């Protein structure tokens, strides 16, 4: 390959041709905020819970931003459902469902911000450039809203009208954008089992796992959004992923520190 | 049931960003027939990027950029576009309107005038899926989003060539290439090599839910256009799949 | 004199959150009624917020969030179900608009169309006034002080219940509710059980300029908001002691 | 009361409901940014005024935020004074006003901003939750519009089209909303009197006072808008305010170190 | 050739900021014309500034602030004087519309209404031109600048005078001041003393495509604005230059 | 002169009466960011060029602001070249194309933004009062688009349609607002010579000279834009600029150490 054979592919062919699309595969990989760690912070999991879910990861937050850049994305939870469930009852496509969804995360982002305020870290649009309070010891963290910009551009799903990418798949797809080191989602498991632990009693857990032992099980779409599974496996820059209970106090900062607390899920 | 169509008057009309790269050869035609349409239909009128969007990525790719900060710079291109050719019809009522606009207000803008144009990338932005280097939700691609979303009556897609070939028409092997006049996004997607419309166009025609076809037509020959939003088969008719209820 | 009227031939509709709350069961027959509508009124029309507002309450109170924190979370639920209302108008011309548009534009957007939708929360934010720990400027004050700043023709509440009681119709002490056909802002203001309606709304009435009644109507009952639009007496009309000049 | 009976009757009542309203009340009382002290510069008694009573105010708060986290509000002044007359004259209604006064304040915030500008002391919206230049001691202090954001959804006052809340009520209530320590409004005269001072010769000081004895004696609407004394009695956080002349070396300087120069000012 | 006109039937008004400092003595008179006016021609209505922008000046020159920031501050004044206009027609469909939608969606919102108010003020900003310590591109200058862009049919700006005299005819040497009934933009911009209209005005004239000339009237006198528009001349003609292709 | 008279002036004239012109002009004049340098980066000089040229300056950047209060603005470049020549060819004016320019300028703050962003420097607007950013140690500089705003307000040049004030206006403008104690446009050729170095073989570098000399001999419109020239003779602050060859490792280092690389314009 060459930097003048991909200009002239790039002029010449259609981006759909396959020989530019290899070319251009060869390109040099630059990661924005490489030593930056996304963490989803979960709406039903976590926010919606209140006080005695929130308090205690504000102050691991607090405290583990001393030494641990972080982005921190929201999810969106039961009012989101309720959206969905009045929407998809009027008929309204994906697209209009995707719009609403946003807006919930949006609200849990200002919760969680206020809370973090007296701390320094702020809520931003653009975590990923968030680039002056990223380079701060006094700061050193962002808070952000976990959907995805698609909005009436949403793909929909297969079947149904609910998004299929929310805010596990937007929390992913920054930390892949930007290229960050580590991607942790906070709910209220200890991690992956062999079946839902709320619903089977006698469910198995699971230490570490790929996409494809997840499917060939049948747990595409359990813990997280079955979408994030088939994003994780096209990632150039994150390429394993790590779930833990945001509810065992000190499991944020324990996965921040390197413990493998909860499931680690890798694309390959 | 499927869902409810929003806009089932509207036709949606993406044109590509090569016809806009030809300048006022290719503009003041296109221009001049869009003029006799806007009595005729109700119309969002998106344009895609072309060539500078290869520039943004030759640049872009150089410096190791991702896919995800691609995508908005090749969408600024086509909103450019979008620009230029709204002002070529500003004195007819036509204005750009921005993607928020699109998503939340089109009924009120086409209640205040016949047609609007916009970009016809999504903005996917820097949540653009991984995987190619090069961002994969084009103009194509926003465009039938919008209009299947929209529950429009149709999208027309304006190409400079004739519609789809069994190779590049302007290409290497163009000497074996076979016009198609009609096709089905699922035996599209099976084929490997280029095609003049985004490969994602295909899948997201997988998952539509009411644009039964889509018509590429050259927008280098007059009237094709017109005839495409009657109906007529003028390019390469595209089916998606979907079935009336 | 008084201020002068801005928009005199508006009517503004405020639709109950809890009204919206109920699904298609209720949204579609006040969609169908509203579409009837379109050609006999100029309409501002303004959701409010419901149960996920409570929702968002519970949350923000369990983390102690002060009420210039709860209101713009409340008001946002109220937005949501204006672009829910809004995309089942869209193929009749309506648009969900902004405040910002509602407050300096609304005069255009309704020369381009016969009916917009926006939030009714009015943008207190954060400089709720303190006091309470819920918010309490919220979706019937905030239409009431746009529509009487407009000197618009009327506004009309519409309601899950037939209008206003003398307690609770669905409460511990729905035996003794009497209904109200008619009462002053004055007289409601001095009682201390709840209401249907925001007590605020009551204060801003005491201060309006144009205003002179406001009727409290069932959207579960069809044709009773095209009947209260024509000012006929079908739910509890409220006096806000504003007098002609 | 409890967490349990606070949902069951936000899930079951109007938001007007006594019962609820009373449990609400109960509710534990987060302060945003406790440590902050909110400051309002007088549009017309101070910025309207020009060099030589603004630059030393700008000395003081490039001093003072060394020691003190600054939230500095601007007023509107003279330029407000002539639109609110001009809009009145055509009979346009309190909340056009309203609209019309928040862009002299966004003036006089641009004018002062551009004075602290190189002191890293930026201008903002949303001051409350500005949470990176407040937590920075290069900085410490932004500057904000004074004005409240109700616009053409503003209550008029009982009598005349002039919008009752102005700066004074904007500023205050970002104090109040925010849990601020602090709030001192910044005008040109030493504090409170028994009468105008400017228009009365034989005025008294007043260095402390409640607003119920304000009220006892005829000074509901002096030197603050009168409104604001009703906020502050209502207030959850700021329960008093200090008034002080801005005019004078040092007098903010001191204010901010615990001194009580002017008037203090008590909801009870 | 000459650029092509964006919007040749447009006639654009720009309003002095002291005819509205006069208030409702000059405003009411002047919107009742203004309102006769909307069934008769497709306007865009632009406000300067007045007296108020020379109180932020007095306070920015006291600071010391440099030219680029003074603009901004008097451009605001403009703004709130259009916002004030704009209130008084908004019964007639009419309201203010910001800098970006006059820039780039002017077309569609002149098909929604018959008028629109917006700033005269050009966004020159921070970026300002160096050389006075008073920002040189003001009201007159920024609505030469979008009604010579648009290709308009016309520029009318309405004054507190008959229109531009040898000297001002409210100053220390209004006895030597005589009327000039036509006038040209090159002889204006030879001579020093003061004039009613920018001295930037004469400079964008002299590259103007367009505009061939511009009426100044008195808008204290009702009726002058009208016969303006029609063409008759009834105060000061300043030819541009311009000829016709 | 005085206040007073001022301020009568001020009331009493047309802004365009000769008396209240020269009274302006002895107003006091404050400096802003009197310490920033700003940059400009050539789009068709160093962005257009890729990696070879961008990421050396990147280093200098990050290398500068240690030393240096930086605020970098970009050029627009080929991808602007062509946008004007399709909107030029279709008759549009001037102030078209100027909008047309600004997203190209854009796109590569952008870029350069992206490259920046793990040194904690920001793309921004506002540039000239981004107080945060220029107040810290780990920060001290900001990338910012280089286009003016004039957009469709734009002043057409005395021929043709395209806009004759573009990205070394802006910069040069946005130096000169803020008072900004250097600007320096970098390039890809060593400075001014006597003609075109890439069209004319004989060339003679030039390393000093005013803006009447460069008129005197014809080069008013070469490696600046001529209309910047002019700016540059009416500025109050900014009274000579720097072009350098941002092509050369540390030529831009060493411009902001005081070596006089490359030619210095002057003013006078
Ligand atoms: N096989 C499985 N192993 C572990 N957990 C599972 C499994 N299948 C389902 N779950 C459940 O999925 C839930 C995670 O989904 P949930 O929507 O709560 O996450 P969230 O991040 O809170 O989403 P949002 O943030 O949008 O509300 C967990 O509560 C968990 O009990
Ligand atoms: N199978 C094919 N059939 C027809 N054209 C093809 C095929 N494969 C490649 N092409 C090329 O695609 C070109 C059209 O280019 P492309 O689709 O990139 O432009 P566009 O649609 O104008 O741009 P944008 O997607 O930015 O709007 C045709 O001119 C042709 O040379
Ligand atoms: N005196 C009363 N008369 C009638 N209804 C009452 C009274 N007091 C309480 N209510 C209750 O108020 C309920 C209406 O609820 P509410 O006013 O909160 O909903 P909404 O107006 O739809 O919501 P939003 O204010 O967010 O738009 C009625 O169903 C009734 O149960
Ligand atoms: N009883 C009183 N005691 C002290 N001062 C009084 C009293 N009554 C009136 N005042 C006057 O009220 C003035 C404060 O109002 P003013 O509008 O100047 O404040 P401001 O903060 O500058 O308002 P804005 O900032 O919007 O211009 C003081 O100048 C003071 O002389
Ligand atoms: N040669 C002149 N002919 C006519 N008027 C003049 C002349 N020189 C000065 N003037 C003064 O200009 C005044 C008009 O003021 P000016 O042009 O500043 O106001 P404006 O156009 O309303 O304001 P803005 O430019 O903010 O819209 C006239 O009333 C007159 O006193
Ligand atoms: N007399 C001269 N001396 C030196 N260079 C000259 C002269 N005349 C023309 N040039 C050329 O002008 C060019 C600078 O213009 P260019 O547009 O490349 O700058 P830019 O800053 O990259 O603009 P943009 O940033 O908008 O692309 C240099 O490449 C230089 O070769
Ligand atoms: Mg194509
Ligand atoms: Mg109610
Ligand atoms: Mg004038
Ligand atoms: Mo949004
Ligand atoms: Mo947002
Ligand atoms: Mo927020
Ligand atoms: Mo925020
Ligand atoms: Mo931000
Ligand atoms: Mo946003
Ligand atoms: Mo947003
Ligand atoms: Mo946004
Ligand atoms: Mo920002
Ligand atoms: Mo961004
Ligand atoms: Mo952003
Ligand atoms: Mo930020
Ligand atoms: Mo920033
Ligand atoms: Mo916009
Ligand atoms: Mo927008
Ligand atoms: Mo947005
Ligand atoms: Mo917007
Ligand atoms: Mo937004
Ligand atoms: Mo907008
Ligand atoms: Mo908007
Ligand atoms: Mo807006
Ligand atoms: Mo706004
Ligand atoms: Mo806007
Ligand atoms: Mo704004
Ligand atoms: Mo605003
Ligand atoms: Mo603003
Ligand atoms: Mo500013
Ligand atoms: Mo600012
Ligand atoms: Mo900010
Ligand atoms: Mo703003
Ligand atoms: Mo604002
Ligand atoms: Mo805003
Ligand atoms: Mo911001
Ligand atoms: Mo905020
Ligand atoms: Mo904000
Ligand atoms: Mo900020
Ligand atoms: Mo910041
Ligand atoms: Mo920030
Ligand atoms: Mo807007
Ligand atoms: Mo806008
Ligand atoms: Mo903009
Ligand atoms: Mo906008
Ligand atoms: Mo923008
Ligand atoms: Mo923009
Ligand atoms: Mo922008
Ligand atoms: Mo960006
Ligand atoms: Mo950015
Ligand atoms: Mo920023
Ligand atoms: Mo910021
Ligand atoms: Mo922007
Ligand atoms: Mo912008
Ligand atoms: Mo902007
Ligand atoms: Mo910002
Ligand atoms: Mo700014
Ligand atoms: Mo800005
Ligand atoms: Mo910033
Ligand atoms: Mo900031």
């Amino acid at each position: 390959n060459s930097t003048a054979e991909l200009e002239e592919l790039l002029m010449q062919r259609s981006l759909t041709d396959p020989q530019l699309q290899a070319a251009a595969a060869a390109a040099a990989d630059f990661r924005i905020l490489p030593d930056a760690t996304v963490i989803k912070i979960g709406g039903q999991s976590v926010i919606d819970r209140g006080r005695a879910a929130v308090y205690p990861l504000v102050d691991e937050i607090v405290a583990a931003r001393k030494n641990h850049k972080l982005l921190i994305g929201t999810g969106a939870g039961t009012r989101a459902r309720h959206l969905y469930s009045i929407a998809a009852g009027l008929g309204l496509p994906a697209g209009v469902l995707a719009q609403l969804g946003s807006s919930v995360a949006d609200q849990n982002a200002a919760m969680l911000g206020q809370l973090l305020a007296k701390h320094g870290i702020p809520v931003v649009g653009g975590a990923g450039l968030s680039a002056v309070p990223l380079s701060l010891a006094e700061v050193n963290a962002v808070v952000f809203s976990g959907m995805p910009p698609y909005k009436l551009w949403m793909r929909p799903a297969a079947e149904g009208v609910i998004p299929p990418y929310r805010t596990d798949a937007g929390c992913f797809l920054l930390a892949e954008q930007f290229g960050c080191k580590q991607m942790i989602f906070v709910k209220d498991e200890d991690g992956l089992y062999t079946a839902n632990p709320k619903t089977s009693k006698d469910a198995t857990f699971i230490p570490r796992i790929s996409v494809d032992e997840m499917k060939a099980k049948g747990l595409h779409d359990s813990i997280l959004e079955f979408p994030v599974l088939d994003l994780l496996q096209s990632a150039q820059h994150v390429r394993e992923v790590q779930v833990v209970n945001g509810l065992v106090p000190g499991n944020l900062t324990r996965a921040l520190a390197g413990e493998h607390v909860g499931t680690i899920i890798t694309a390959s | 049931k499927r869902p409810i169509r929003l806009l089932p008057w509207l036709q949606v009309v993406k044109i590509g960003g090569r016809v806009m790269d030809r300048g006022a050869d290719a503009i003041l035609p296109l221009v001049e027939e869009l003029r006799k349409l806007l009595p005729e239909h109700r119309l969002l009128i998106l344009t895609g990027a072309g060539v500078r969007a290869r520039h943004v990525f030759s640049v872009g790719l150089d410096l190791g950029l991702p896919v995800g900060s691609l995508a908005p710079l090749a969408a600024s291109e086509a909103g450019q576009n979008g620009h230029i050719l709204a002002a070529m019809l500003a004195s007819e009522g036509v204005s750009y309107v921005e993607h928020p606009t699109v998503a939340d207000q089109l009924a009120i803008h086409l209640s205040a005038t016949r047609a609007v144009v916009g970009s016809a990338f999504p903005p996917y932005h820097h949540h653009e899926f991984p995987g190619s280097r090069i961002p994969p939700h084009r103009a194509d691609t926003g465009a039938f989003l919008l209009a299947d979303a929209f529950g429009a009556a149709g999208l027309t897609i304006v190409e400079n060539v004739d519609g789809i070939y069994t190779a590049d028409p302007n290409g290497p092997d163009r000497g074996q290439a076979r016009f198609l006049p009609e096709t089905s996004a699922t035996d599209l997607a099976k084929s490997e090599g280029p095609l003049p419309v985004d490969r994602a166009l295909l899948d997201v025609m997988a998952t539509a839910r009411h644009i039964e076809r889509v018509q590429v037509v050259n927008g280098l020959v007059p009237g094709r256009l017109t005839a495409a939003l009657r109906g007529e088969h003028v390019g390469t008719l595209i089916r998606t799949g979907v079935r009336p209820a």
